[PDB]
RNA sequence: AGAACCUUACCUGGUCUUGACAUCCACGGAAGUUUUCAGAGAUGAGAAUGUGCCUUCGGGAACCGUGAGACAGGUGCUGCAUGGCUGUCGUCAGCUCGUGUUGUGAAAUGUUGGGUUAAGUCCCGCAACGAGCGCAACCCUUAUCCUUUGUUGCCAGCGGUCCGGCCGGGAACUCAAAGGAGACUGCCAGUGAUAAACUGGAGGAAGGUGGGGAUGACGUCAAGUCAUCAUGGCCCUUACGACCAGGGCUACACACGUGCUACAAUGGCGCAUACAAAGAGAAGCGACCUCGCGAGAGCAAGCGGACCUCAUAAAGUGCGUCGUAGUCCGGAUUGGAGUCUGCAACUCGACUCCAUGAAGUCGGAAUCGCUAGUAAUCGUGGAUCAGAAUGCCACGGUGAAUACGU
């Protein structure tokens, strides 16, 4: 795949960035290890809470070309069965069938 | 006087073209001075993979594929006007890649 | 069938007894792949035997060995509407293997303070044999006596093959000559 | 049952890739993607067109695009103005400068891709058709390559169900690795469904673009040289 | 049993209402969807509410309830069976 | 044969390595004693038997280095090294080895795992069916 | 291939209708930056701020906002509309055409017969002959040998180092990975149609494509795929679209398929102790050192990996101890506390410490994998991956039993 899930992921990448990204460097020293307290409580920890989404947990991403999720590699950013198709083809350099 | 610096590196898919590239630069480099050598083989990479064979379902199956990467030390420890370039190219390109830094 | 034919798989002799039957006794005592443990059990286990019977380890040992393993066993399968366990000779080596597996079987019976003591155990047991396994296997002997039964068939084997024949089994198919 | 692409097996032993650039894991992917984007962004200008296909390289710190035409005058245009428009279309898409590329196809019904597509275009569209295949085979035999197979599916004849027909001449080994050969398989759309075409061309026992092994080292390496033994 | 990172989460989407609510009293329960968020010293002495999926479920917070999450107060879900539920009660 | 003579042994791709001089019956393995390598163990005698068979147990050596795999495969590999390596010490040694089968390589060679197997091979304990 | 969220299909509540995504066209604003507040947030309103790019300085383009006819959008149906892709018989030895002959014909002959094989494999021979594809080679992998080379590798003779090739030194050797050699029943003896082939033996590192892999013909279940992707038909757009907070995908007296783990003693526990392969790491991996019981954290050499870490791999080996006691075994359950990623570990994640504690005594009608570096059995690594496997993919360690018979 749906254009809405694709999108979202590209929006998110994006938003994030303004937030995550910069933040994060803060998280952590404002809660977590670190923090004083003044911090963490939240507030200072709402810097993490308000953006969210932008978080890596989500960001993810995913395939990409097909969009798709939970079925892709990534080293190629590609689905997979589309990796594969591709490979037969030779559209990825150095990539071949395989035997041992 | 010659030296160490440089480093050189050479990568890539590929044997090949690594290599031809060897090569272009290592016979060059012999060439000017040196400061060479014999190119070492150095480990290649050989990755890989297993993927679903059907688009849907599956038991079992799956799939299996490989890529790949030749590597590389070529190697050379010192730059020269003809090995500079190449070094330029090697990079110009693409199917190879080239790093020069001593580190 | 299968086709294709191939048998047992070769084994080295194993270093204490210089024998391939010893390993074989190690593995048939082995569990998983722990050949170092397993060897340690077999030599402990025979050193207890071993004290256990005889005065040495090897004198066992053949008493177990003899066991416990046999000379006969049964072959299955199937004959008309039913299947039978018909007697046959064991395989010379397999047996063993018989087994070596029965002495380990089992062991394992088991109970446990050491294997291993379990050996082993039964060697003491087996071996005297009297051991469990020796009773094992006796089962064989079983049985198989069972089964004695018959196996041949069924008419066809007993089947239809007249040769020397006394059978009329297997061989083509034979009239006069040329 | 199912088969391998002759091609794909292949690559790196008899057949070049596709694309030819280095990238990787931090840039591989991305790139792969750019590519995928080139493809779809360039190939809608190609499609009108006699281009069969394209190969991407990348040299450099550019992109790229080698094009096999087919045709080449139809993509070069008047005094080269377009091949400049092609590219400008590369680029756009892409993050680098871009270059086009030329390529020539080729004996055009030898391919596959161009033979297919020629029959996919007739089936699109639709015409009496059927035929086409016969043809294409004759063509390709033709022009060059030692054998060719074609297959056409989807649905055939307008439809209620699904479907498929084939023809193919000369050739065509399958298990022979290796070499090379080529091959492909292409599709697509028409008002009743998808339509699909396969083509396999055996060139004979001839060597490919590579391969796999290099030539012997021992002539080269020789023992008479001075060295070194490292390290100094 | 299970545990979580020290300095547990409070959330802002709840805190924006907790600061209003303790001044307003409660007179109606606080509501909220936060959930997740931890029970802090704070929010003690009022009724929260907590969503869930759907309805809001009112619970008064003493506290004894600090360090728990709002969603524990709420249950999301029910079934049906053996179980579900007590024996017991009749409806 | 000589010295100082040599043999490489390996395995299961381990590896190993073996250097031999006049002597032996002294042995060093890796730098390391044989007791500091085959504590435990059957293996060890496996390292080895090829010296007993010809074999040479008190006439040579021995200096050995071995790498990779594990202590039983090392070892096997020794092994191939000592068999190989001894060929120089030997003129009938190899023939005496091979008669076995000692000159061989490895074997083993390992197999691998494949898709759907699991080991390798193996597989699952079912076929559906 | 790793569902707290996202992903997401589903539910409750909030909420939008040319739209989150997208193209033509016109009108108003540069894109953008900064910032306050209501609200679960979506969303809405207010405030400050930039005035770019191309340029004929007229005007134009980019990007944002608004607006209409179209239209976008749809993980929404249809796999009996269809392509591409795949399961499986099964690496099974088959499949097929041309011409001639033969039958009114379906079709036969060849493709069956004789010897032989892993095999429509090879050979012999006949109104059948000729020819193509499959089988088989190629090509990757494994290892004996010959040869060039030498750091991020190696160390025989020489040397410092209280013992790391660390370094002066060295290229015999390992290894790395590049090129070359070898296997053809070839050779000798026997059998047989002096064939092909097979048995026996020597030679050889290996004996019969040395071993393993890729490889899946022709044809099929009116097989699976709307959930890679493609695309026809049908359908909503007053939405089968879309944004956000929370919930659900994980509920529970059930049953099954497949996997793990234990019941111990050729086992567990405490101490001493030996020998690996492989693989990842530029907002990442990581020793020494420091802190804590510890997860982990701090500090920090090294590195993009032949340069480092996981790592004394464990089983195994040495020593003490247990005696079948539901244990010195098992350690589900369950209380308390600490560590970790992340917006966030409540339902519902992972790791560590203390405490607690149950079934289980090797298991029915029955059943499955494997012929040797195999099975059995011990440990390691990776994809996917904020974090997070007892599955999957690959790795090395120890390493059997038995194969009469058909």
């Amino acid at each position: 795949a749906k254009q809405s899930m694709k999108a979202r992921e590209v929006k998110r990448v994006a938003l994030a960035d303004k937030y995550f990204a910069k933040r994060a460097e803060l998280k952590a020293i404002i809660s977590d290890v670190n923090a004083s307290d003044e911090d963490r409580w939240n507030a200072v920890l709402k810097l993490q809470t308000l953006p969210r989404d932008s978080s890596p947990s989500r960001q993810r991403n995913r395939c990409r070309q097909t969009g798709r999720p939970h079925g892709f590699l990534r080293k190629f950013g590609l689905s997979r069965i589309k990796v594969r198709e591709a490979a037969m083809r030779g559209e990825i350099p150095g990539l071949k069938k395989a035997s041992w | 006087m010659q030296n160490q610096r440089i480093r050189i590196r050479l990568k890539a898919f590929d044997h090949r073209l690594i290599d031809q590239a060897t090569a272009e630069i290592v016979e060059t480099a012999k060439r000017t001075g040196a400061q060479v050598r014999g190119p070492i083989p150095l480990p290649t990479r050989k990755e890989r993979f297993t993927v679903l064979i059907s688009p849907h379902v599956n038991k079992d199956a799956r799939d299996q594929y490989e890529i790949r990467t030749h590597l590389r030390l070529v190697d050379i420890v010192e730059p020269t006007e003809k090995t500079v370039d190449a070094l330029m190219r090697l990079d110009l390109a693409a199917g190879v890649d080239v790093q020069i830094s001593l580190g | 069938p299968r086709r294709r034919v191939i048998g047992q798989r070769k084994i080295l002799p194993d270093p204490k007894f210089g024998s391939e039957l010893l390993a074989k006794f190690v593995n048939i005592l082995m569990v998983d792949g722990k050949k170092s443990t397993a060897e340690s059990i077999v030599y402990s286990a025979l050193e207890t035997l071993a004290q256990r019977s005889g005065k040495s380890e090897l004198e066992a040992f053949e008493v177990a060995l003899e066991n416990v393993r046999p000379t006969v066993e049964v072959k299955s399968r199937r004959v008309g509407g039913s299947t039978y366990q018909v007697p046959v000779e064991v395989r010379p080596v397999r047996r063993n293997a018989l087994a070596m597996r029965w002495i380990v079987e089992a062991a394992r019976k088991r109970g446990d303070k050491s294997m291993a003591l379990r050996l082993a155990n039964e060697l003491s047991d087996a071996a005297e044999n009297k051991g469990t396994a020796v009773k094992k296997r006796e089962d064989v002997h079983r049985m198989a006596e069972a089964n004695k039964a018959f196996a041949h068939y069924r008419w066809l084997s007993l089947r239809s093959f007249s040769h020397q024949a006394g059978a009329s089994s297997k061989q083509p198919a034979l009239g006069y000559l040329n | 049952g199912q088969k391998v692409h002759p091609n794909g097996i292949r690559l790196g032993i008899v057949k070049p890739w596709n694309s030819t650039w280095f990238a990787n894991t931090k840039e591989f992917a991305d790139n792969l993607d750019s590519d995928f984007k080139v493809r779809q962004y360039l190939t809608k200008e190609l499609a009108k067109a006699s281009v069969s296909r394209i190969v991407i390289e990348r040299p450099a710190k550019s992109i790229r695009v080698t094009i096999h035409t087919a045709r080449p005058g139809i993509v070069i245009g008047k005094k080269g103005e377009d091949v400049e428009k092609l590219r400008k279309v590369v680029a756009d898409i892409a993050g680098v400068p871009a270059q086009i590329n030329i390529a020539e196809v080729r004996k055009p019904e030898l391919d596959a891709k161009l033979v297919a597509d020629s029959i996919t275009s007739q089936l699109e569209r639709r015409v009496m058709f059927r035929r086409a295949m016969k043809r294409a085979v004759q063509n390709a035999m033709r022009l060059g390559a030692k054998g060719i197979k074609v297959e056409v599916s989807g649905r055939l004849g307008g439809a209620e169900i699904a479907r498929t027909e084939w023809y193919r001449e000369g050739r065509v080994p399958l298990h022979t690795l290796r070499a090379d050969i080529d091959y492909n398989t292409s599709e697509a759309h028409t008002t009743y469904g998808v339509i699909g075409v396969k083509v396999w061309i055996f060139k004979g026992e001839i060597l490919g673009g590579m391969a796999a092994v290099e030539q012997p080292e021992k002539p080269a390496a020789q023992p008479k040289k001075q060295q070194r033994k490292g390290r100094k | 049993p299970r545990s979580l990172k020290k300095g547990p989460f409070i959330d802002l989407h709840l805190l924006k209402k907790v600061e209003k609510a303790v001044e307003s009293g409660d007179k109606k329960p606080l509501r909220t969807w936060s959930r997740r968020s931890t029970i802090f010293p704070n929010m003690i002495g009022l009724t929260i509410a907590v969503h869930n999926g759907r309805q809001h479920v009112p619970v008064f917070v003493t506290d004894e309830m600090v360090g728990h999450k709002l969603g524990e107060f709420a249950p999301t879900r029910t079934y049906r069976g053996h179980a579900a539920d007590k024996k017991a009660k009749k409806k | 044969a000589e010295n100082q003579y040599y043999g490489t042994g390996r395995r299961k791709s381990s590896a190993a390595r073996v250097f031999i001089k006049p002597g032996n019956g002294k042995i060093v393995i890796n730098q390391r004693s044989l007791e500091q390598y085959f504590g435990r163990e059957t293996a060890r005698m496996v390292v080895r038997q090829p010296l007993e068979l010809v074999d040479m147990v008190e006439k040579l050596d021995l200096y050995i280095t071995v790498k990779g795999g594990g202590i039983s495969g090392q070892a096997g590999a020794i092994r191939h090294g000592i068999t190989r390596a001894l060929m120089e010490y030997d003129e009938s040694l190899r023939s005496e080895l091979r008669k076995a089968g000692f000159v061989t390589r490895d074997a083993r060679q390992v197999e691998r795992k494949k898709v759907g197997l699991r080991k390798a091979r193996r597989r699952p304990q079912f076929s559906k069916r």
